[PDB]
């Protein structure tokens, strides 16, 4: 098919064209911005009873 | 334990909110619900025209026949997956499948060296011993008599299956197709199948299917009970 | 004169057999009943009036052989060594449970039909609050039915002997028989009759659906069963409550012991006392364990 | 001709897979070496919603962290309030083949769609079914509210679609999958979104476009769930492959696989913890795993269900997490 060949190599072309950043750049970011919000996560660090929404 | 005016109100439209519920599901409970397959267009259409009182996906029938409300789901126009949809169906009380006589000697049109009773019996092979259904009895309609009869001689039955050795009369062939689609059941001892050659058109259908779902459910009731 | 080996028989059926039937029905009653009522508790949901009726049952059944023990200790030390008040209690658990029990297999019975008739439990008395109204009913109805037994069951002090008489030879002959046979005919007889009649109503809707249905397997299983269970019921509990009130009249004022025939009497009754208490052991099996669902169910719940 | 484009495809596919394997100098599993454990999560049931009588295909929370809605195979859409177990709406349905619930991040409306290749929106004023979107060919999957007049759906015709309630016309069509669509998320600026396909494979869209920006593959089978990080970085995958992984959007690459040897069922939701720190997955066999997400270490583990986890979700503020299922129970940990 000279129809869909076309659009799939045009796909493929358009995205070989994106800056890509190194490995450990992106894992270090990650790690920053789990550890700039640890103390914001109820799930992570419970908060105390009389805080928490179901104590019931 | 104190309440004040809103907390009331609010707990007393949960308690008439659930008062509707459980009507709603007592009252949808007494209904029988059966899956409509096919392969192709074995049928499924005049079917549906003989059992009816009252790409679009699920089409849903209604209609009773003496003192039980029906509603059978066709769920042929779904050109996706089947397998990430059909758990959906699992607590339907019937299978009603329609294979067509007179697609023995026929090919499929999209590519041929290909029968469609094959096609057809794979299908059923695939549903009967699929899960979500090893307790779910089948109905299975044998359509279009008449015209395979007529169409036997002149085309003997060996089109289909190159290992049939017997005559070419209608009654005996009809009986080795009737079983080559039986003997694909693994679940002897958990399933029923109940056959009938539904070329018949008066109301002769529907009593079928009225006496299968009644025998389903009674059954369904002994085991409950401790008989069976 | 030809009855002291009828008296050395008697002492010999009261002394052993009585011990060693009572320990085998409450072994395995025990756990038989135990199996079904954990397997009831932490394994089943969405409960109907047939699990209700049949939890009942089973709780009778138990609370019924908790009671032997304690009569097992005794025909083998020869007396009672225990309280007054403990012989009178534990006599008449007993007697309540075996009365309750009987109840519950004809409600048990009556629910079977309703259900042949009412496939959608769109029927008043299969409301899952009727169960437990008609339970509550029944334990109480049997409470007050046994609630006269009290002045007989009074148990025996003397002069170097304590000694609990079971029901049949304990005190006036006269009244106690005409309680034992008001009994009788209010706990066994009229059960009895709704139990049949409403069984043969559910067997010839079997045998009617049958035979005019198509190409399908038999309902032949459930006839078998619905027989079994008259069966069984009839066979294990008419001699003990014919023999009972027999022996209660047998020393009434018209004795006359013309051949000191008051022993066979009592042996027959002694015999016939442990068959009837079959009931609790065979139930378990017949009514859960005998079910491929029930069965399969528990296991898979048992395996975690 | 065929064989000049077929070519030119396959050189292009090599030199993306070399350029994005010569970008890994490091891993996801050096980095985060000295990192400390999160330790033991242990989570209590603290309520338990009892109102459906079927099995619970979907449910979502809303920007409040109060009320839920959830939609359950018996044709009814129950909006509850989590601090009560009150009911404070049960809409009936004209189709009861459900698969999909959104709630509006402004409160107003809700939508819900499945076997009928329809979506429809309902309005609760704060009831009646304001409209009724259908232009697909294929069972709904999921959908997502926008704003209170956009919505983005996915089908299992293999395509998303924008669309304009106000109007009802499908403004853009996404299309490239080949398999059906099972799942999308949104990303937080709502400005891009991932969707995951049967074909096991995952696709980044342009919402102001119609263009597919990146294409992430490795997992085995086919995916049935997808989550975006906390900053809208990186994105989580839950399949039947039994194999949670984590994919970044700049690397274009494969970070972490969460798996066990002893976990054979597929995953049908994957959510994240307000923080990225977690990731709570849920399974065929009635439990829901919780990832120590920076490390690939099972933090811990509810167990509260008996049929199977179809839907998972977190409170926007992380404070509890809801978890419907086909049991029809909705329980809520803290
Ligand atoms: O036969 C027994 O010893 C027990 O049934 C109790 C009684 O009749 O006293």
């Amino acid at each position: 098919s000279i129809a869909q060949a076309r659009k799939l190599v045009e796909q493929l072309k358009m995205e070989a064209n994106i800056d890509r950043i190194k490995v450990s750049k992106a894992a270090a970011d990650l790690m920053a911005y789990c550890e700039a919000h640890a103390k914001e996560d109820p799930l992570l660090t419970p908060v105390p009873a009389s805080e928490n929404p179901f104590r019931e | 334990c104190t309440l004040s005016a809103e907390d009331k109100a609010a707990v007393e439209r949960s308690k008439m909110i659930d008062r509707n519920l459980r009507e709603d599901g007592e009252k949808a409970a007494r209904e029988v619900k059966l899956l409509l397959l096919g392969a192709g267009e074995s049928g499924k259409s005049t079917i549906v025209k003989q059992m009816k009182i009252i790409t679009t996906g699920i089409v849903e029938t209604h209609f009773t026949f003496k003192d039980l409300h029906f509603k059978m789901f066709d769920v042929g126009a779904q050109r996706s997956e089947r397998k990430k949809w059909i758990h959906c169906f699992e607590g339907v009380t019937a299978i009603i499948f329609c294979v067509a006589l007179s697609d023995y000697d026929l090919v499929l049109a999209e590519d041929e060296e290909m029968n469609r009773m094959h096609e057809s019996m794979k299908l059923f092979d695939s549903i009967c011993n699929n899960k979500w259904f090893t307790d779910t009895s089948i109905i299975l309609f044998l359509n279009k008599k008449d015209l395979f009869e007529e169409k036997i001689k002149k085309s003997p039955l060996t089109i289909c299956y190159p290992e049939y050795a017997g005559s070419n009369t209608y009654e005996e062939a009809a009986a080795y197709i009737q079983c080559q689609f039986e003997d694909l059941n693994k679940r002897k001892d958990t399933k029923e199948i109940y056959t009938h050659f539904t070329c018949s058109t008066d109301t002769k259908n529907v009593q079928f299917v009225f006496d299968a779902v009644t025998d389903v459910i009674i059954k369904n009731n002994l085991k409950d009970c401790g008989l069976f | 004169a030809t009855c002291k080996n009828w008296l050395a028989a008697e002492a010999a059926l009261e002394k052993y057999y009585l011990s060693i039937f009572y320990g085998i029905e409450f072994v395995v009653g025990v756990l038989g009943n135990t199996i079904v009522v954990y397997g009831y508790i932490f394994s089943l949901k969405n409960w109907n009036s047939s699990n209700i009726y049949l939890f009942n049952l089973s709780v009778s059944d138990l609370a019924f052989l908790c009671t032997l023990p304690m009569l097992i200790r005794s025909y083998a030390n020869g007396n009672w060594i225990y309280g007054d008040v403990l012989c009178i209690s534990n006599r008449y658990v007993l007697h309540a449970n075996l009365y309750t029990s009987i109840l519950f297999l004809t409600f048990i019975s009556i629910d079977r039909y309703l259900i042949i008739k009412y496939p959608f439990r769109e029927h008043l008395l299969q409301k899952k609050e009727f169960a437990i109204l008609i339970s509550l009913a029944i334990w109480v109805l049997v409470t007050l039915e046994l609630l006269p037994i009290l002045p007989l069951i009074n148990p025996v002090i003397t002069d170097n002997g304590t000694t609990c008489n079971d029901f049949a030879s304990s005190g006036d002959p006269n009244y106690n028989l005409i309680y034992s046979m008001c009994l009788t005919l209010l706990g066994f007889l009229i059960p009895l009759f709704v139990m049949c009649f409403f069984y043969y109503k559910i067997a010839l809707f079997l045998k009617q659906r049958n035979r005019q249905v198509a190409t399908a397997l038999p309902l032949e299983k459930p006839l078998n069963l619905v027989i079994m269970a008259v069966v069984i019921f009839s066979v294990l509990f008419t001699p003990y409550h014919v023999m009972r009130n027999v022996r209660i009249a047998s020393r009434l004022g018209s004795w006359k012991q013309y051949q000191c025939t008051q022993v066979v009497i009592n042996s027959f009754y002694i015999v016939t006392r442990p068959l009837a208490f079959l009931n609790s052991v065979i139930n378990p099996v017949f009514y859960f364990l005998l079910g491929d669902h029930f069965r399969d169910m528990l296991m898979n719940q048992l395996r975690h | 001709e065929l064989d000049q484009l077929r070519q030119e495809a396959e050189q292009l596919k090599n030199q993306i897979r070399d350029a994005r394997k010569a970008c890994a100098d490091a891993t996801l599993s050096q980095i985060t070496n000295n990192i400390d454990p999160v330790g033991r999560i242990q989570m209590r049931t603290r309520r338990t919603l009892r109102g459906h009588l079927a099995k619970i295909y979907a449910m979502h929370w809303g920007t409040d962290s109060r009320l839920l809605v959830s939609a359950s195979q018996d044709g009814k859409l129950i909006i509850w309030d989590s601090y009560t177990t009150n009911k404070v709406h049960a809409i009936p349905l004209r189709s009861s083949w459900v698969m999909t619930c959104a709630y509006a991040p402004s409160g107003n409306y809700v939508a819900c769609g499945g076997l009928d290749n329809i979506c429809s929106i309902y309005n609760l004023k704060t009831v009646r079914v304001s409209r009724e979107l259908a232009g697909h060919t294929g069972y709904l999957s999921c959908c997502r509210f926008l704003d209170d007049n956009q919505i983005v759906t996915s089908s299992g015709d293999t395509t998303c679609a924008l669309w304009d309630i106000e109007t009802g016309q499908q403004t853009t069509t996404f299309t490239g999958h080949t398999g059906d669509v099972m799942s999308l998320s949104l990303a937080p600026d709502t400005r891009l979104f991932v969707s995951g396909a049967c074909d096991a494979s995952a696709k980044l869209w342009d919402v102001r476009e119609g263009m597919c920006r990146q294409t992430f593959t490795g997992h085995e089978s086919d995916i049935n769930a997808i989550c975006f990080f906390p900053n809208g970085n990186a994105f989580a995958t839950g399949s039947d492959d039994a194999t949670c992984r984590l994919f970044d959007l700049r690397a274009d690459q494969e970070l972490m696989t969460y798996s066990h040897d002893n976990i054979i069922c597929g995953i049908t939701s994957v959510s994240f913890s307000k923080s990225g720190r977690l990731l709570l997955a849920g399974y065929d066999d009635f439990n829901c795993n919780v990832w120590d997400a920076l490390k690939a270490d099972r933090a811990g583990v509810l167990a509260g269900h008996d049929n199977r986890v179809s839907c998972l979700g977190v409170t926007d503020d992380g404070m509890a997490v809801a978890t419907g299922s086909w049991d029809s129970f909705l329980k809520i940990w803290n």
